[PDB]
């Protein structure tokens, strides 16, 4: 089973350097564009970091960022490691 | 002058309206000579007319005119070195083309123009003469006579300033010539434009890689002896000193990939400046930064020259932009093969970080299949995002699949039918189905094979085949018997690595033999297991039920599936008979194909082919003869008949010359592949040298003395000759001329072969 | 440029032709013929419907699997090489330098399923003194199509074919490169090569003969019950065939009690239907046949169905 | 016959399922559309599938050098730069008199005439057309206009009012005279 | 467009004098200015390989045989300068950017000075300086004695051009259709006239006028200081009074007047035979051709022609006439004296 | 003599075969490029190419005619003929006999066909060819949708869940009202459920339950 890679690459330091009150352009600049967004009603940037090497199971960090109406006040919801 | 009417004379193609539109003066206008002159030179400025006269009739203003002659033909005569159509292409662009007209003042300019072209390509004696033939209805045919000028030799190339490297070595490493050898008539003493720049570039590179830091070509001169019979190319160069190398520096944003960079950028103190090494280290650091997502970096390498120590240090300024994520992987070209198989062979997924070698492994895997002619990966970026990239693939199909099917039924004769069909993409689904069918009147051969290379998505492949064949012997009474064999096989194969495959399966084989005249080999097999048949009497029978199990290991690593130019292939298959059968044996056979190129074009390739295989029974049982190994014929070892190498049977009353094959076979071929500079591919011509050997490991020599003892394989056969291979829409075909220089008494030789091969 | 069949390896070059012939599997009596030669041939159009060609050729032929049977040893026998009796594997080989000439005529309206126009080729071959067996053959084939309806969908067509060989100078014709008849484009009722003199060992199997005549007549009808799209890929015709082949060397009755094959009076006539359909995987040929007058020791193919070739 | 006028291929595309658009769930937006590929319906109605004739629209033909063909409505118009009109009108008359069409009415003064039915002989079509035409000569740009107007058009008894034919057979008449001149 | 046949031999004076010794291995298919020179009863001559044979004026005696070719020791020096002798030195130029100055007696003294490029020009001696016009648009000046003072004038940028001297000035052609005059101390006073719209555009100064040809074939005369009084019509012309005798690039032999270019006449019976320079010899014009014939031409109107085959290769170098002898060098690489 | 060659070519186009008519028209166009009837000759040549089914030259003639004639009353014909040529090149294959579904194969011809037909229906609403164009467009969109669904299904069987949700989002943005998107929607639902994002799954479930099937 070949190596399955999914999502955008994340690191401790790059995931730490986003805080409430940032505009959409800086977070995009510091982490790249989101590979998946929410096309239903709201707008929330989903940063999933899923990788699954063969016969080892998954490691996945999910970075879900929910905006205000105007692309400020980034609530930061972090679910570090799945269960 | 009051103009109450405008009247025309001489108009033919140009209608009244165009002329009338063109004129400043109009009906009802009051006109002076000025307004008439303007009108005249207005009419002249439309490109439609040759001579014009605007005169005053009693009340009317009369415009007289003669239109330009309409080109009906453009013919070319004497133009050895220029295509008529291309020459036409330039001409339609410049202005002259059929349907339009001829300015009789420009023929000179046409001539001078083409002549100018010819001057600007070397032939200063070139003369282009335009003959203009009139036809009725103001028509014209213009024939251009082209006369190539006397060839002007490129007499010499001179390099002034050099002190360490001789001139004739630089001309031996140029492309332009001054003295072509009389024994090498492949090149001429020619002169072009881009070849001069190429020579300057190769001289600069040959001086920059030897270790010279400061070096600059000053100017180039192109002289001409004053009859257009010779050209002199003179370069004036200078060279400072031979320099050394001190140390490399690294600076920029590179995201922690520093250890491997420091490891690969090492240089020996005491080594000197190099020209191709700096660009090699730059292309290596670029390929390495591309192997993690940073696909479009910015790396510039300029050194700071220190002249006091005759040694220079250089820095590289890496600038890696942010990662690139694949967004869509679309395939263009696949017209009969479905989209699923190309995605299964793809190893680079979608929505992940771009691994520029993970995208190349998929290209190599698509190339090694053999369904496709050519595969190329092109990286395209969508402009609607800073960092998001698309990977596309262009494929061109290759059809190798052939229906030959025929059924013929009779009242007074048995039904006859011929059927040959094999396919490695049934409907592009991915299967391989194959059926062969022959029944003339006595033989009957039928087999059906279907296999699936992806029964899961990981690569676990299963397939099976079914076969039945039997024939009556009474067509040629030479060591032939009544053979009846029906059998079904079910094979399952899975990969354990990204290269290596394994496969297991069960098989039922039923063999029925009858009407075999006595020779001692088959009886040596009968005497061990079976009965005691009557020594000089025919019409004996023997049936066998077999439950075979087979294992196989494969190493496939090539570039193309049919004409491989790199890598090697290993194949090992072997079957063993399980307890609960009639005979009990094991067979082991091993294929090996090795390809090595010598150049960087991958045109001249060495080809080594190796085949080994071994058979033995279990517990006194003696390895049924009908399953034995035959060598000989094309594609096993060339320059012999089919199935002629090995031992030769010993008939009971006591000697004849029919070959029956043996237990143990060793074959190795060495082939050198050479190109063919005539074909625009599908052809491949090679020279081949190859050795074949088959023997039998149970031939007692205590009985027989004059009968040839086979068990000591020093009787190695050999062959040589030329082989040309070519693929057809019928299928892959091969025919080879072979002359066996070492042969043995009994080898039924032949010197021309043609079969499927591959 | 090269075609592997059950019959031949024919490599053609652009003329270097190597031809392999193996009738051990095939319908002719068992012999092997492997041959290499090169010819060059200048064609000359005259009126953009007719042309000629002069050609000089060299041909080698070798034969190594001669099943012993008389009326083939006679070709050897006049040649001087004494025949071996009742031996399995003999061998002889000769070279022929050969001049060939021909004329062809075409006026065909289209490329598949003609409805109007003509076709003829007329071709012949004479060796040069300098070869070791001189012989004469000349042959013509001719097809022509004439509609009877104004829509060109009811069209009668006929074809006849004529072949003759001879040996001058006192030497006789090689038994190979002889004419055959009976296949599915000469008489669709019989097996591939079944009309001919029989093999006679030292049996019913057709060795062939030096002279051949053939003629077909066929009535193309429109196909009544075809689908909407398929109009012109589906031909359906009805036909009666006849043909004859006979020999010239063995017409003496020195081997009495045999039909002696110099009497073409037995005409071998056979009428049946044909259906000829271009499908997206290949062409298909289909004949229901009746040997309306047949001759002794001959083979029948009432239902013939081929896909390809 | 009948084949030359229809599109190649099956009509299966016609059968295609109706584009039903899915209704939005409660409290959830669907990106209704962003890109192109949106489809506007006009209900036609024009011919569909084989019924539709795809024959190349006849174009009015101007054999004379510097002659303008324009077509509008049921009228083919050929403009030719000549001196006088009253002499060309009877040249036209000589052409049509050579073709022998039936003249219900005529008028040399108005330089116009009305014909009886005209029967065409085209191979591309199965049911032949009848044309009633008025043909007239009117100078408009000091050069005259030969004008053909297809008053009544009939396809095997039934009077037709489809567009293409009106052109194709107005133009037939036009190309007849043009050729004749 | 091709070679024209040979005029008729109405010979009134026959040339039957020759004494020949070969030198070197010829010039081959290159175009160069290798032409021998005579002064003081010794003729000096060279070839591309580097051989330099000195011969007595009468018979070819008094020989010494040097080698000037120099990863090979004796690598071919590619002499293409042509030879000059004055005051006791021999000057020769190379396509390896060397000027050699050899002592007259034994050839032992060989002192050279690397110059800036191909020295394809005839070395010119004057005033204690030897002038060299270089192929890459430079004019370089070397000392007669040792070659120390090297001042340089650039020219823009096919024909090398000899310099000449008159009352202390240098007059020099050029490779850009331009004639320039440079003062041969450092080029202080410099003017430049465009006189054009390969060819040795070597000027000679009579009555303070510079005459120079052009590669497109208009002859111009300029005043020596300013160059305003001008009429406009391989080339090599001569002056012997009030007449000019010229050979054009259209190969027709034609004599012109000194004032304005009236009195043209054509003698084109030698057309496109690729003539060399002409010379004045013994009151007659002599001209060579490429196909290996000599031609003698009378002076009154240019009618009579005395043609003989003398040497099998051909002529492509300038003949020289002084001290009663006419010496010529063939492509084969021999020498010939003529008298009549 | 162009009038007679034209009369011959028009009597053989109306009555006779195609190969002869194409040959005659091409000859006439080569001999008289700027003829009086230089438009109708190219038109008939295009028609003959389309009916004889040598497609590359048909496309090249269409493009030539468009480049040279951007304004003409009967441009609807050449536009619908380019659309026909593209769709014939797309669905001209032998799989129709076997009947294996042909939505997976390369869709590039369908894209161009759709483009041309859309352009036609936008520019010229009251022409003769509108109804067939609309039907062709609907069928082509349904095709392209099924192709997208196929790729989604493959990536579901493979497993790479971001790519799945991305392709289904692209399909829902592009082809909102078609049968393939409805079917696909459970694939998107599954993909959301497989990763641990339990907010989008409930919205997808609600949308599915809204449109029963």
């Amino acid at each position: 089973r070949p190596d399955i890679n999914q999502g955008n690459y994340l690191t401790a330091n790059d995931v730490s350097k986003i805080r409430v009150g940032m505009t959409q352009q800086q977070v995009a600049y510091a982490l790249g564009t989101p590979l998946m967004s929410d096309p239903f009603g709201t707008n929330t940037w989903f940063y999933v970091f899923r990788q699954q090497p063969g016969h080892e199971g998954v490691t996945q960090q999910t970075l879900t960022l929910t905006f205000n109406s105007s692309g400020v006040l980034t609530n930061i919801d972090n679910k570090p490691a799945l269960s | 002058f009051v103009v109450k009417d405008i009247h025309f004379e001489g108009l033919q193609r140009v209608a009244v309206g165009a002329a009338l539109l063109s004129m400043p003066v109009r009906t009802g206008d009051t006109v002076n000579d000025e307004d008439i002159s303007n009108t005249i030179r207005a009419l002249f400025a439309t490109g439609n007319f040759e001579d014009v006269r605007v005169l005053r009739d009693g009340d009317t203003l009369l415009v007289q005119v003669k239109e330009r002659p309409t080109i009906a033909s453009i013919t070319f005569s004497g133009n050895k070195s220029v295509k008529d159509d291309m020459l036409k292409q330039n001409l339609e662009a410049s202005g002259v083309r059929v349907g339009e007209s001829l300015d009789r003042t420009t023929i000179a300019d046409i001539e001078k123009g083409l002549e100018d072209f010819y001057y600007s390509v070397g032939k200063y004696s070139a003369s282009v003469k335009a003959v203009v033939t009139p036809l009725p209805r103001n028509r014209v045919d213009l024939k251009l006579v082209f006369q190539e000028g006397v060839s002007a030799e490129i007499q010499q190339i001179n390099i002034v300033g050099n002190h360490a490297f001789t001139t004739d070595e630089l001309i031996s490493h140029f492309q332009l010539r001054d003295e072509v050898p009389w024994w090498n008539v492949v090149g001429d003493r020619k002169y072009q434009k881009q070849k001069l720049a190429g020579d300057l570039e190769t001289l600069r590179s040959y001086y920059l890689d030897r270790g010279y830091a400061r070096f600059n070509i000053d100017s180039t001169q192109v002289s001409l002896t004053p009859d257009k019979k010779g050209i002199y190319v003179t370069v004036n160069i200078t060279e400072g000193d031979q320099y050394k190398l001190s140390g490399v520096e690294v600076s920029g944003n590179l995201a922690g990939h520093s250890a491997e960079i420091e490891q690969l950028t090492k240089i020996e103190p005491g080594e000197l400046y190099n020209g191709t090494k700096v660009t090699k280290m730059e292309d290596d650091i670029k390929k390495l930064l591309g192997r993690y997502g940073y696909a479009y970096p910015r790396v510039q390498s300029m050194p700071e020259i220190n002249d006091a120590d005759k040694t220079v240090k250089l820095r590289v300024n890496v600038d890696a932009g942010n990662r690139f994520y694949v967004r869509k992987i679309r395939f263009e070209g696949n017209d009969t093969s479905k989209d699923a198989v190309l995605r299964r062979e793809m190893r680079q997924m979608e929505g992940a970080w771009l691994g520029s070698d993970l995208v190349d492994q998929g290209k190599e895997r698509l190339n090694r299949l053999g369904f496709f002619e050519t595969v190329d990966t092109d990286t395209q970026r969508v402009p609607g995002s800073p960092d998001q990239v698309d990977v596309v693939y262009k494929v061109k199909e290759r059809n190798t699949g052939s229906f030959n099917f025929g059924i013929g039924y009779g009242t007074e004769s048995g039904v006859s039918f011929q059927a040959g069909v094999q396919q490695d993409n049934w409907l592009g689904t991915g299967y391989a189905v194959g059926i062969n069918g022959t029944k003339n009147d006595y033989q009957t051969y039928a087999e059906l094979s279907v296999t699936n290379p992806y029964f899961t998505v990981d690569g676990v492949s299963l397939g099976g085949r079914l076969f039945y064949n039997d024939f009556q012997a009474d067509d040629a009474d030479l060591s032939d018997y009544t053979n009846k064999s029906y059998g079904t096989d079910v094979t399952l194969g899975f990969p354990i690595n990204e290269y290596n495959s394994l496969r297991a399966g069960l098989g039922y084989v039923h063999n029925s033999l009858s009407n075999m005249q006595p020779q001692v080999a088959m009886w040596r097999y009968l005497y061990s297991m079976g009965e005691h048949p009557s020594t000089s009497d025919q019409d004996n029978s023997f049936k066998t039920d077999d439950f075979t199990f087979n294992y196989g290991w494969t190493y496939n690593k090539l570039d193309r599936g049919y004409f491989p130019t790199d890598g090697s292939r290993v194949n090992l298959t072997g079957k063993v008979t399980i307890p609960g059968s009639d005979n009990e044996y094991y067979k082991v056979t091993l294929d090996t194909a090795t390809y090595v190129p010598i150049d960087d074009d991958h045109k001249w390739v060495v080809l080594g082919r190796t085949r080994w295989g071994y058979g033995d029974g279990l517990g006194g049982k003696e390895m049924p003869f009908y399953e034995n190994f035959y060598a000989g014929g094309s594609s096993t070892v060339r320059g012999f008949q089919s199935n002629t190498i090995g031992p030769k049977a010993v008939y009971f009353p006591s000697k004849s010359d029919d070959a029956v094959g043996g237990n143990a076979m060793a074959v190795a071929s060495l082939e050198f592949i050479t190109p063919t500079p005539f074909i625009s591919n599908s052809v491949r011509t090679s020279f081949f040298w190859d050795m074949g050997t088959v023997w039998d490991t149970n031939w007692d020599s205590s009985q027989y003395s004059g009968y040839p003892d086979y068990s000591d394989p020093s009787n190695i056969r050999m062959s040589a000759g030329i082989a040309l291979q070519w693929m057809s829409p019928l299928g892959p075909l091969v025919f080879s001329y072979a002359q066996p220089f070492k042969k043995y008494d009994g080898d039924k030789a032949e010197q021309f072969q043609c079969n499927i091969g591959k | 440029n090269g075609t592997k069949n059950d019959y031949q390896c024919y490599a053609e070059l652009s003329r270097l032709f190597y031809n392999d012939f193996q009738a051990d599997d095939a319908d002719l009596s068992d012999y092997t013929n492997k041959s290499y030669g090169t010819d060059v041939t200048l064609g000359f159009p005259i009126n953009e419907y007719n042309s000629l060609r002069a050609g000089l050729g060299y041909v080698h032929n070798s034969l190594s699997n001669m099943q012993p049977q008389v009326a083939m040893w006679r070709y050897l026998y006049s040649m001087g090489e004494h025949p071996s009796t009742s031996d399995q594997d003999n061998s002889f080989k000769t070279d022929d330098f050969t001049f060939n000439y021909g004329w062809t005529y075409n006026k065909l309206d289209r490329g598949y399923f003609p409805t109007d126009g003509s076709r003829v080729n007329l071709t012949g071959k004479v060796t040069i003194p300098g070869s070791d067996n001189e012989y004469y053959k000349v042959t013509l084939d001719t097809a022509t199509y004439v509609p009877i309806d104004d829509d060109h969908k009811w069209v009668v067509l006929g074809r006849t074919r004529w072949g003759y060989g001879d040996g001058l100078g006192g030497k006789e014709m090689p038994f190979y490169e002889n004419f055959y008849a009976g296949g599915s484009s000469t008489v669709r009722g019989f097996q591939s090569n079944t009309i001919g003199p029989k093999a006679v060992y030292f049996s019913d199997d057709a060795v062939g003969g030096n002279a051949m005549a053939v003629a077909s007549l066929e009535f193309i009808t429109p196909t009544p019950f075809i689908s909407d799209k398929y109009a012109n890929s589906v031909r359906t015709s009805f036909f009666w065939d006849m043909g004859t082949v006979w020999d010239t060397n063995w017409d003496s009755s020195q081997y009495s009690g045999y039909p002696d094959y110099s009497d073409p009076s037995n005409i071998r006539m056979s009428a049946g239907i044909a259906l000829q359909w271009m499908s997206p995987l290949g062409p298909l040929v289909f004949s229901y046949a009746q040997p309306f007058k047949k001759y002794d020791g001959d083979k029948a193919e009432q239902f013939q169905f081929n896909i390809g070739k | 016959s009948r084949y030359k006028r229809q599109v190649s291929g099956d009509e299966a595309y016609l059968e295609a399922a109706p584009l039903a658009e899915l209704h939005a769930p409660a409290g959830m937006i669907l990106p209704v559309t962003s890109g192109d590929y949106a489809i506007p319906v006009t209900n036609g109605s024009g011919a569909v599938g084989k019924a539709l004739d795809i024959r190349p629209p006849a174009q009015p033909l101007a054999l004379v050098s510097g002659a303008r063909t324009q077509f509008t409505g049921d009228t083919a118009s050929l403009l030719v730069e000549n001196g006088r009109g009253n002499t060309l009108w009877p040249q036209v008359v000589s052409v049509l008199q050579a073709k022998n069409y039936t003249i219900t009415q005529r008028d040399d003064a108005g330089q116009t005439l009305t014909t009886d039915w005209v029967q065409w002989n085209r191979l591309d079509e199965d049911e032949q057309y009848r044309g009633r035409y008025q043909i007239s000569v009117k100078p408009q740009g000091y050069q005259q206009a030969v004008t053909v107007k297809l008053l009544n058009l009939e396809q095997a008894g039934k009077p037709v009012a489809d567009a293409a034919s009106m052109q194709r057979y107005s133009t037939e008449m036009m190309n007849v005279i043009s050729a004749g001149l | 467009v091709k070679m024209s046949p040979l005029p008729t031999v109405e010979n009134q004076f026959t040339p039957t004098t020759a004494w020949s010794t070969s030198v070197g291995s010829g010039i081959g298919n290159f175009y160069s200015n290798l032409h021998p020179a005579l002064a003081d009863n010794v003729v000096y001559a060279a070839d591309r390989a580097g051989l330099v044979k000195a011969l007595n004026a009468d018979d070819g005696k008094e020989i010494w045989s040097v080698s000037l070719a120099e990863w090979f020791s004796k690598e071919p020096a590619l002499l293409s300068g042509g030879v000059t002798v004055s005051g006791g030195h021999v000057y020769i130029g190379s396509e390896k950017a060397q000027v050699y100055a050899l002592n007259t007696s034994d050839g032992t003294v060989a002192w050279q000075t690397k110059v800036a490029g191909e020295a394809l020009s005839r070395p010119v001696v004057s005033d204690g300086l030897v002038l060299i016009h270089t192929s890459n648009g430079q004019l370089q000046a070397l000392n007669e004695a040792d070659g120390a003072v090297k001042w340089t004038v650039n020219l823009d940028m096919r024909g090398e051009s000899a310099p000449t001297t008159a009352f202390g000035a240098a007059v020099v052609g050029g490779d850009n259709g331009r004639v320039s005059a440079v003062l041969m101390e450092q080029g202080q006073m410099i003017w430049q006239q465009r006189i054009s719209q390969d060819v040795d555009t070597t000027p000679v100064v009579v009555n303070g006028v510079v005459f120079a040809l052009a590669y497109n074939g208009n002859l111009t005369a300029l005043d020596l200081r300013s160059g305003q009084i001008m009429w406009k019509r391989v080339n090599d012309f001569i002056v012997d009074g009030n007449r000019i005798y010229l050979v054009d690039q259209n190969d027709r032999v034609m004599a012109l007047t000194i004032d304005g270019g009236v009195t043209l006449w054509t003698q084109s019976d030698l057309l496109h035979r690729l003539l060399t320079s002409p010379v004045l010899y013994n009151g007659n014009l002599v001209v060579g051709d490429s196909e290996g014939y000599l031609h003698w031409i009378n002076v009154e109107d240019g009618r009579f022609v005395a043609q003989q085959k003398v040497d099998s290769s051909g002529f492509q170098t300038e003949p020289v006439a002084a001290d009663g002898k006419l010496l010529i060098q063939a492509k084969d690489g021999t020498v010939y004296s003529i008298t009549r | 003599p162009p009038n007679e060659i034209y009369a011959t070519a028009q009597q053989k186009l109306q009555d006779g075969n195609w190969r002869q008519a194409i040959t005659q028209l091409e000859a006439l166009d080569n001999r008289y490029p700027f003829g009086p009837y230089s438009q109708q000759v190219q038109l008939d040549l295009i028609y003959a190419y389309y009916k004889n089914a040598d497609l590359p030259l048909a496309q090249a003639a269409i493009d030539r005619f468009i480049r040279l004639n951007p304004t003409h009353p009967n441009i609807d014909y050449v536009m619908y003929m380019r659309g026909l040529t593209n769709m014939a090149l797309d669905d001209s294959a032998l799989q129709g006999f076997f009947g294996v579904d042909r939505s997976d194969r390369d869709p590039q011809h369908a894209r161009a066909a759709f483009s041309d037909f859309s352009k036609l229906v936008r520019g010229y609403p009251n022409s003769q060819y509108t109804t067939d164009a609309t039907k062709r467009l609907v069928f082509l969109k349904d095709r392209l949708a099924k192709y997208e669904y196929s790729v989604a299904e493959y990536y579901t069987e493979r497993g790479a869940w971001v790519a799945v949700v991305n392709r289904v989002e692209g399909m829902l943005r592009d082809y909102p009202d078609t049968q393939a998107t409805r079917d696909a929607l459970p694939l998107m639902e599954n993909a959301y459920r497989q990763m641990q994002m339990n907010a989008q799954a409930e919205k997808v479930a609600k949308i599915i339950a809204a449109n029963s099937s």
